Formats: structure tokens, C-alpha cells, sequence
């Protein structure tokens, strides 16, 4: 399925000026050192997470810092993401900063939760340390990008504990004896993120690594033809068709989802099923051993039966936000909870706070306001609970409803517990900044269409790459040309 | 009445090829000779039944050993002649019990050595012949020269057969210095099957016990002295999980043990004396201390403190004062750093002539820092770091005369000893070492040693040379992966405890070696 496949994180690393000074002002020293850190983090991910960390690119600042590195990891993370947005042109799944300085916090790095594949979000910042230590810091930063957030709820309950207490676990705090391992709860969090539609960019295998080709690493570099993984592993798949990184007599391929053994899979065979209704199935090209790069529906397609909208391949609803913050057993409150409590302008619901006062929502915006779930805990899975839990009770005509919420802080700015931007407040309407807006207010990009009032001329689906995926018998970039192949 | 093997004169008797020493020898025979005898040894009291002999002769015999007190029961013997025999061993007390012995000859037996005090206790002796033997001159014979000097008896000159340097030299002419034979050493005594992170000692009710932290079982192990066979045995345990450091503290005949764990740990225990079991007293705040690498005990100005180094970025190294009902937080240190080790030392800081309490703690990927306590603020200030030093794990200190030195352990590269100058530590000695997790100074009977542990290599034990003012290579211990070394003193007995992370713990005796 999606979680049985090998996932590949394309990674860029930026070394700041102090990291350059730690190394004696040697570019080769800095770059090879960071290659060592990435190598160890790759050894961590390779087994437990069935995921590989590949370094596509690196740059080091020899002269000075492009922006001032901050002792607060979150501030440095934010400005670093500004840098990579306005400056770095290189294609990567994640861009991480290696800082020679030291953060004034317990966290040795900061990374956005579920950030991968995102231009603004994907990335992290990591303070200087020992190779083995900084490999752990990078491992937990890329874990935060990858969707593994410690269950603050199962931890406080004692549900998720580290099987080995001697070193604890990666998602456990740094100490002299470096954590080598992820909890089973972490792996479950990662599987749940992949099945949720996140991480579509992790499914493509790189070709040219930053280091000269070596036959037998499992990657096809320049000058090779086929590669299986290892001599012992090769026997499982690819040992038949692959000899000394050169194809045998009959093979089109060595290893892959589209390679049956030595031969290609016919065009139109499905290597990957869609994980949700935001996802587009992928078919084997028959020109390639790899499953075609993972793509999903473009942002703005409706999911969950006009209960939510797709962003980055993941469905945004208020119920999934309630389950995200408070755990799976929690469900979102009835719409009447919003339609009543939010217009009051109290701590039990509101549009937000201005000076030490709650704003009462307008009747139009009432679904964009304070997030209300049904039976709530006091310990959110992520972030910091600020204050107490809100519970009111509203009667409708014989049905007594419980409206509960809480203020969960991640960034001093970003606050969970208010309806996430992009959640539908109604037909063709989404929430932005606690207000209910029509779709055109998001200015969505569109694919090609040859027909008035249709997407992909009505014959196809708009992907997140802004290319039309045609239905059967339809061809062309707009899918307007009918070309049956039988 | 004459024994069958022997043929007897009127006053004398002669025994040839006798298979045993006859007990039936008739009285008024004052002389007995054994020649080419069958028996291969002379046991104790063999002659008890023949008290009347004034003379005894042994010639042309092969003897495994002549036992202690073989001649006991011969008060009247003036003359004892052992000559031209093969004798493998001669006991120190063999001649004990003859006061009346006048002439004694060991001559021509080709004896390689003699035991000390073999001539002790014979007053009457006017003559000894040691000639005709091949003597290897060594410690064993070191006494002989001294005896030759102070003896009343007449002894003709005898010569060393060996060693090659001293061969054909008069034993009387020799001086003690030429006998060499000086050593000191550590020898393995006990082997503990359990692997141990750290070891410590304490004195409770004038009894010195030993605490050993075994990480992988989580149990804090206690060893007490047993006189029955071996001085070290395990009386008691404290149960825990992922125990790292176990530090006993005795305050006014009340035992307190601070034990740090990597799981839900950092608990303070006290010994309830009536039940003589340990009871949990306090729990260190889990937010302040998270992954302690270390615990350090010190007492300043009639106050007790202990400080815990936190190698987590999250935890802060914290010092806990004793209010007398227990321990409570005093000062957090080195916030946001990973602290491998904390070390307390009292060092003279110029201009001050008095010694002042100082802390030294070692942060990973960082220079060690020194902290000077200020009495007015009751706290350390003016943070200063050891200059030109990279990547240390621990710092330990020792004093020779008035000056103080520190042993800086660097897991990679050179580990080195520095001397404290007026304002600063100056480089003294640099020893590179491979995977060294400990550098331990020790002082045993005014003997300063420095043990440098190694995982991949041998553990190198060094001795302090007063003339050279540096450590000198001394001995090499084999211990699998030592994290620690600890000096234990029983009464008049000294032991060395070597913990092993990947292997069994080692217990060595402290041995002084002479003759
Ligand atoms: C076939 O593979 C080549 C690369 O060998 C690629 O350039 C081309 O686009 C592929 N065609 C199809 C239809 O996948
Ligand atoms: C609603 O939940 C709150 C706790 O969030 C609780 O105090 C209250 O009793 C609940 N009411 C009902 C009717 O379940
Ligand atoms: C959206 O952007 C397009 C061009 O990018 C522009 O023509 C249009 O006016 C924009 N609409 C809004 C509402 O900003
Ligand atoms: C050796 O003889 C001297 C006198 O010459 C005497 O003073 C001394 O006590 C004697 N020593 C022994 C052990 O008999
Ligand atoms: C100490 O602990 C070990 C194992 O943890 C146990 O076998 C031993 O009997 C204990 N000894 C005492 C004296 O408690
Ligand atoms: C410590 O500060 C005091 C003044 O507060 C000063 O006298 C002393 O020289 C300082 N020590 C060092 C090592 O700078
Ligand atoms: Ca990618
Ligand atoms: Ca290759
Ligand atoms: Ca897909
Ligand atoms: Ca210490």
C-alpha cells in the first residue's frame, strides 16, 4: 500500500557562517561533515520508518549570514523559511538550516508539523552539536516535518511509553546517550499522516546524488543501468535481471513497483491506490520501473461529501481538526453550538480577542470562529493548552448538546482552537482569518480547460502540479481530444 | 636393639639405604648417620624417639623437602651435618628447636637459595659451612649478607653462582643495593559478574561500605566487608530503573543516598537505622533534572550541598542545599548546555591567600567552565572557561604538596593534566588516549596515581614522580570499558574498584612487595 512503499525525502541543507567557522573556514569540511550528519540520520530512518533521507543539494555561507540567526528556534525557523522562499531556487522536499550558534531553549531545532512538500512550511532549523547528536536533532526535525508529533495526551496518560527506557526515544529529550529509536506510536503517527494524504512528494527516487556513483547502493546514478539494494537483499527483488549494475539478456528493469521481475508492467496498471478522496490514483507508465510520481487533487476540491476541502492532499474539516487536536475519540460539535455560542462574544465562543475582550462573530462567519468539539480532554496531543477548557450546554427542542473547546498554542502567533483557514463554512465558501468567504477569495490556480465552466474540459481532474489528468480515451494537456486506444 | 637397616657401633650407629627414619634407636648412641637413604623427605618429629643424639649426619641422599621442625626433640645435638645431597626445598623453621647446636654444615648440597631466619634461634652456634653450593643471589638471599655481618658464628667465604652479573662474587662482600628487588603493583582480587557505571565509598558508624550503580538492571548495589573469606560481599540493594550515579552522603551519623535515574528518576533515599533499610525520602523535580550524567558531593562553610549535571538541553545543572530535613533546590547552573561532569575543588585564587571553593563542569562540544562561589551572594559568579581546550568529558583534581592539578579527560585526542597557576591552569602533561571515558587521580598512602581508562585500548595506570613533577607510566590494567575508578580503604587494607560498562566489574588488591 502507501505505507509499505519506500519513501524518499529530498533534502537541502544550508550552513550558516558560524557553522562555517567551526570547521576552520573550510567549505569541504563543512559539507562533508553535514554529509556525515545526514548519513547517520539516514541510518535512523532507513529501517524503522522505511524512509530514506537523500541530500539533493547544499549551500554554505562563507562570508556572513544572509539573515540574523536568532536564539529562539522558532524565530530563526520563520526567517529561514522566508529566505528559502525568496531565494533558494533548488528543488527539494525539505530545506534545513545547520546553525553554528546555540539556541536558548531545550529544543535543539524547530520544524513545522506536517511541513514536507510545502514551500513555506517544509523545513527546520538545527543547532550545532556532535555528529551523532546533530543527526538526532535532524531526525526529530524531519520527524516533525514528517507528521510525528508526540501524543501529549497518550504520554500524560501513559499510553505511549518508550519500550527501551535506557536511552528513551527520538521523540524523547536529548541527553548524553543519544536516542536511537522511534516509538511504535511514532510509526503509527507517520502511517496516519501518509494515509491522510500528506507527503506526496516523498515517493520519487532521486538519480544523481551529490557524491560520485557507487554501484550497489540501491540508486541508479550516472553510468549505471540497474541497481538493486544490497547483495543479500538483491535476491528478494532484482538479482535476476541486474548484474554489476548492468542489465541481463531479457530485462527492461531490475527493481520497482512497475517491474514484475525482469520486465516492465503494461501501461495503465495501478501501482498506487488513492489514500483518500483528495488523492489521484497512479498507473504504471510501462516506460519506467518506478511508480509515477505521487500526485493528488489540486487545492479546492471538496472532500468528505462537501464537509471539507483538500489542501496539499489532506482534507480540511472541523471534525478532523477536533480529532487532530484532542484525539480520535472526539467529534465536532453540532452546527447549533457555533450558531449560538459564537455570536455571544464570550470565552465559551467568539471570533477572537482584541484587547482583553472577545469579539462576537457575525452570523455569516459563525462557522469560522472558536472551534467547538463535543467531549473534550484537558491534554491536547500537540502544543500548549492556555488556560482551561470551555464547556457550555445548549438545548434544541429535546436534544441537549455539549459544546467544548480550548486554546492550544504552537507559535505565539498561530493558535489552534479556532477554525483552520480553508474549512468550508458553506457552499463555495471557506474560512479565512475567522471569516466566511467565497471560493474566489483564495484566487485558486486552475488547470487548462477547453470548455466554458469546466475543469480540464470536463474530461479530467486538476492535479497539484496544475496538469490535467485525463479520464479514459481522452488525451491532451486540457483533455479535450478524444482518442480511444481500446 | 640396633635397627635392622643400621649397623651399630658401641656409641655410634650407621644406616645405609634406610627406607624410614628408625624410632627404635637404642639409647647411649650419640651419633646417627644416614647415607643413600630410601626415604625422600624428613618429616616433623621424625627424631622425637631418639633424644640422646649429639651428632647427626646426612650425606648422599635425595630429598624433596626437609620439613619445619623435622629436628624437634633433639635438645642435645651439638653437630648436624647435611652434605653432598640433592635437596629441592628447605623450610625456614627446619632447624628450629636446637639451642645446643654448635657446628652446622649445609655444604656441597648445591642449594640454590636459603629461607630467611633459617638460622634464627640457635644460640650455641660457633660454625657454619655454606660452601660448595650453587647460590642464586636475589631477594631470597638478601637477608644472608646481613646475617653474615652480624653473626657470632665463623663462616667461610661463599660465592654467588648466579645471576650472571654477580657470579663468582663473595656474598659477604655484597651490599643490599645490589639485590635489586623493589616493586609496587595492583593485582586482581575479586571479579564481579555485573557491569557497573559508577562506584563510591562511604563511612557509616565507622564502617566503610561501597555503592555500585549497575545501569542495566537499574539496581543500586551495596557492598560490605566480610572477614570470613573475601572482604567484599553484597549486603543490600536499592531498586530503581536506569540508575546512573549512586552517591551516598553521610550527615551526622545519618545515611543519605542520592540516586539519579534516566527513567522517572532522581530520588533521594535515607537509611532508617532501626529497620536498617533504605526508604525513599524526596523526589528531585523532573523538570529541573532530566538526564543527569553526574552527581558531585561537597561541603562548604558548615553546609552540605550536592550538584547534579544535566546532559539534556532541557534539564539545568542544579545545586541542592541541605536545610537539615532534606535537600532542596539552591542554584541552577549552565542553562541550555549538555553537562557531562561536575567537579568541586578548593583552589587558591590570587590575590587571596586562602583557598576558595570552585566548581568545574564539562559541557559536550564546549570548553569546561570554572565557577567561584561568593559567600555574600551564597552563589557562584564570574563564569570562566578553561582556554585552548576542545571536547572534554570530565575533570578531576588532585593535590601534590600545596599546588593543585586537574586531569582533563577527552574521549578523543589527548587527555592532559594541568597545574593551577596564580590566575590560570598551565599545561603540564599531555597523554593521548583512545576512547577514554575517565581520568581518575587517586592517592593511596601518600602515593599519587593517575588511571586513564580506555575502551578500545588497555587502561593505563600512571605514578606521580616527585622529581620529574609529572606522571610516569606505571602499570597496564585490562578492564573491558571502564567508566570509573574508585579507591576503597578497609583497615590497613586497600582495594581498587574498576567499573566496566560492557563487561564484568573488577576488584584489585593494593599490594606492596618485598623479599
Ligand atoms: C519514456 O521515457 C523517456 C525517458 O527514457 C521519457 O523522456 C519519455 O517522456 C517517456 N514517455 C512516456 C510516454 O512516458
Ligand atoms: C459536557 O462536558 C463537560 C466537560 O467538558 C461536563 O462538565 C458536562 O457535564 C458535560 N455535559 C453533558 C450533558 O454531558
Ligand atoms: C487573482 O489573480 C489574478 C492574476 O493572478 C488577477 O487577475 C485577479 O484579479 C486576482 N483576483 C483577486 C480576487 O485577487
Ligand atoms: C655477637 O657477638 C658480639 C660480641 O662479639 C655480641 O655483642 C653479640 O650480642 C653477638 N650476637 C649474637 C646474635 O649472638
Ligand atoms: C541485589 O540484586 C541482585 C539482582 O538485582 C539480586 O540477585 C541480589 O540477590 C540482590 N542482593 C541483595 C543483598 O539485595
Ligand atoms: C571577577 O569580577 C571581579 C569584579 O566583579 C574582578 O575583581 C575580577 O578580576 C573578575 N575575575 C575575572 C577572572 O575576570
Ligand atoms: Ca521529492
Ligand atoms: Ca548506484
Ligand atoms: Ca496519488
Ligand atoms: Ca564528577
Amino acid at each position: 500500500n502507501v505505507e509499505e512503499e519506500t519513501k524518499y525525502i529530498e533534502l537541502m541543507i544550508v550552513n550558516d557562517h558560524l557553522m562555517f567557522k567551526k570547521h576552520r573556514l573550510s567549505v569541504v569540511h563543512t559539507n562533508t561533515y553535514a554529509k556525515s550528519v545526514v548519513n547517520m540520520a539516514d541510518l535512523i530512518y532507513k529501517d524503522q520508518l522505511k524512509t530514506r533521507i537523500v541530500l539533493v543539494a547544499m549551500e554554505t555561507w562563507a562570508t556572513d549570514n544572509k539573515f540574523a540567526i536568532s536564539e529562539n528556534p522558532l524565530i530563526t525557523l520563520r526567517e529561514f523559511m522566508k529566505y528559502r522562499r525568496d531565494f533558494i531556487k533548488e528543488k527539494s522536499d525539505a530545506v534545513h538550516l545547520f546553525s553554528g550558534s546555540q539556541f536558548e531553549s531545550s529544543r535543539s531545532g524547530a520544524a513545522y508539523i506536517g511541513g514536507i512538500c510545502s514551500l513555506l512550511k517544509g523545513g527546520g532549523v538545527n543547532e550545532f552539536g556532535k555528529t551523532d547528536l546533530m543527526a538526532v536533532t535532524l531526525a526529530q526535525s524531519l520527524a516533525h516535518n514528517i507528521g510525528i508529533i508526540s501524543d501529549k495526551r497518550k504520554l500524560a496518560s501513559g499510553e505511549c511509553k518508550c519500550e527501551d527506557t535506557w536511552s528513551g526515544c527520538i521523540m524523547g529529550d536529548t541527553g548524553y546517550y543519544l536516542p536511537k529509536k522511534f516509538t511504535q506510536c511514532n510509526i503509527e503517527e507517520y502511517h496516519d499522516f501518509l494515509n491522510s494524504g500528506g507527503g506526496a512528494c516523498l515517493f520519487n527516487k532521486p538519480s544523481k546524488l551529490l557524491d560520485p556513483p557507487e554501484c550497489g547502493n540501491g540508486f541508479i546514478e550516472t553510468g549505471e543501468e540497474c541497481d538493486c539494494g544490497t547483495p543479500a537483499e538483491c535476491v528478494l527483488e532484482g538479482a535476476e535481471c541486474c548484474k554489476k549494475c548492468t542489465l541481463t539478456q531479457d530485462s527492461q528493469c531490475s527493481d520497482g513497483l512497475c517491474c514484475k521481475k525482469c520486465k516492465f508492467q503494461p501501461m495503465g496498471t495501478v501501482c498506487r491506490e488513492a489514500v483518500n478522496d483528495c488523492d489521484i490514483r497512479e498507473t504504471c507508465s510501462g516506460n519506467s520501473s518506478q511508480c509515477a510520481p505521487n500526485i493528488h487533487k489540486m487545492d479546492g476540491y471538496s472532500c468528505d461529501g462537501v464537509q471539507g476541502i483538500c489542501f496539499g492532499g489532506r482534507c480540511k474539516t472541523r471534525d478532523r481538526q477536533c480529532k487532530y487536536i484532542w484525539g480520535q475519540k472526539v467529534t465536532a460539535s453540532d452546527k447549533y453550538c457555533y450558531e449560538k455560542l459564537n455570536i455571544e462574544g464570550t470565552e465559551k465562543g467568539n471570533c477572537g480577542k482584541d484587547k482583553d475582550t472577545w469579539i462576537q462573530c457575525n452570523k455569516r462567519d459563525v462557522l469560522c470562529g472558536y472551534l467547538l468539539c463535543t467531549n473534550i480532554g484537558n491534554i491536547p496531543r500537540l502544543g500548549e493548552l492556555d488556560g482551561e477548557i470551555t464547556s457550555t450546554l445548549v438545548v434544541q427542542q429535546g436534544r441537549t448538546l455539549n459544546c467544548s473547546g480550548g486554546h492550544v498554542k504552537l507559535e505565539e502567533d498561530v493558535d489552534l482552537g479556532y477554525v483552520e483557514d480553508g474549512t468550508p463554512c458553506g457552499p463555495q465558501m471557506m474560512c479565512l482569518e475567522h471569516r466566511c468567504l467565497p471560493v474566489a477569495s483564495f484566487n485558486f490556480s486552475t488547470c487548462l480547460s477547453s470548455k466554458e465552466g469546466t475543469i480540464c474540459s470536463g474530461n479530467g481532474v486538476c492535479s497539484n502540479e496544475l496538469k490535467c489528468v485525463c479520464n479514459r480515451h481522452w488525451i491532451g494537456s486540457d483533455c479535450n481530444t478524444y482518442f480511444p486506444h481500446n | 636393639k640396633c635397627p635392622a637397616v643400621c649397623t651399630c657401633t658401641k656409641d655410634n650407629a650407621l644406616c645405609e639405604n634406610a627406607r624410614s627414619i628408625p624410632r627404635t634407636v637404642p639409647p647411649d648412641v650419640i651419633s646417627l648417620s644416614f647415607v643413600r637413604s630410601g626415604f625422600t623427605e624428613i618429616s616433623e618429629g621424625s627424631f622425637l624417639f631418639t633424644p640422646s643424639l649429639q651428632l647427626l649426619l646426612f650425606t648422599s641422599n635425595s630429598f624433596d623437602v626437609i620439613s619445619d621442625d623435622a629436628f624437634i626433640g633433639l635438645p642435645h645435638l651439638e653437630y648436624l651435618f647435611i652434605e653432598n645431597n640433592n635437596i629441592k626445598s628447605i623450610s625456614r623453621h627446619t632447624f628450629r628447636g636446637l639451642k645446643s647446636l654448635i657446628h652446622l654444615s649445609l655444604a656441597n648440597n648445591n642449594l640454590q637459595t636459603l629461607p630467611k631466619d633459617i638460622f634464627k634461634g640457635l644460640d650455641s652456634l660457633t660454625n657454619v659451612d655454606l660452601r660448595g653450593n650453587s647460590f642464586n643471589c636475589d631477594c631470597k638471599l638478601k637477608w644472608l649478607v646481613e646475617w653474615l655481618g652480624h653473626t657470632n658464628a665463623t663462616v667461610e667465604d661463599i660465592y654467588c653462582e648466579g645471576p650472571p652479573e654477580y657470579k663468582k662474587r663473595k656474598i659477604n662482600s655484597l651490599s643490599s643495593k645490589d639485590f635489586d628487588c623493589i616493586i609496587t603493583e595492583f593485582a586482581k582480587s575479586q571479579d564481579l559478574p555485573y557491569q557497573s557505571l559508577s562506584i563510591d565509598t562511604f563511612s557509616y558508624l565507622n564502617d566503610e561500605y561501597v555503592v555500585i550503580a549497575q545501569p542495566f538492571t537499574g539496581k543500586c548495589i551495596f557492598l560490605e566487608w566480610d572477614h570470613v573469606e573475601k572482604t567484599f560481599r553484597n549486603y543490600d540493594n536499592i531498586t530503581g530503573t536506569s540508575t546512573v550515579v549512586c552517591k551516598p552522603i553521610v550527615i551526622e551519623t545519618q545515611l543519605y543516598v542520592i540516586v539519579a535515574q534516566l527513567f522517572g528518576g532522581s530520588h533521594i533515599y535515607k537509611r532508617d537505622s532501626f529497620a536498617n533499610k533504605f526508604i525513599k525520602i524526596q523526589d528531585i523535580e523532573i523538570l529541573k533534572i532530566r538526564k543527569p550524567n553526574d552527581i558531585e558531593t561537597f561541603k562548604i562553610e558548615n553546609n552540605w550541598y550536592f550538584v547534579v549535571a544535566d546532559s539534556s538541553k532541557a534539564g539545568f545543572t542544579t545545586i541542592y542545599k541541605w536545610n537539615g530535613n532534606g535537600f532542596y533546590s539552591h542554584q541552577s547552573l549552565h542553562a541550555w548546555y549538555r553537562d557531562t561532569d561536575v567537579e568541586y575543588l578548593e583552589i587558591v585564587r590570587t590575590p587571596q591567600t586562602l583557598r576558595t571553593p570552585h566548581l568545574i563542569l564539562s559541557s559536550s562540544s564546549q570548553r569546561p567552565v570554572i565557577y567561584q562561589w561568593n559567600k555574600a551572594t551564597q552563589l557562584f559568579t564570574n563564569q570562566t572557561d578553561i582556554p585552548n581546550m576542545e571536547d572534554v568529558y570530565a575533570v578531576k583534581h588532585f593535590s601534590v604538596k600545596g599546588d593543585v592539578y586537574i586531569c582533563l579527560t577527552r574521549f578523543i585526542g589527548d587527555s592532559k593534566v594541568m597545574k593551577w597557576g596564580g590566575s590560570s591552569f598551565q599545561d603540564i602533561q599531555r597523554m593521548p588516549s583512545r576512547g577514554s571515558m575517565v581520568f581518575q587521580p587517586l592517592q593511596i598512602n601518600n602515593y599519587q596515581y593517575a588511571i586513564l581508562g580506555s575502551d578500545y585500548s588497555f587502561t593505563q595506570v600512571y605514578n606521580w614522580d616527585a622529581e620529574k613533577a609529572k606522571f610516569v607510566k606505571f602499570q597496564e590494567l585490562n578492564v573491558q570499558a571502564p567508566r570509573s575508578f574508585t579507591h576503597v580503604s578497609i583497615n590497613k587494607r586497600n582495594f581498587l574498584f574498576a567499573s566496566s560498562f560492557k563487561g564484568n566489574t573488577q576488584i584489585y588488591k593494593h599490594v606492596i612487595v618485598d623479599l
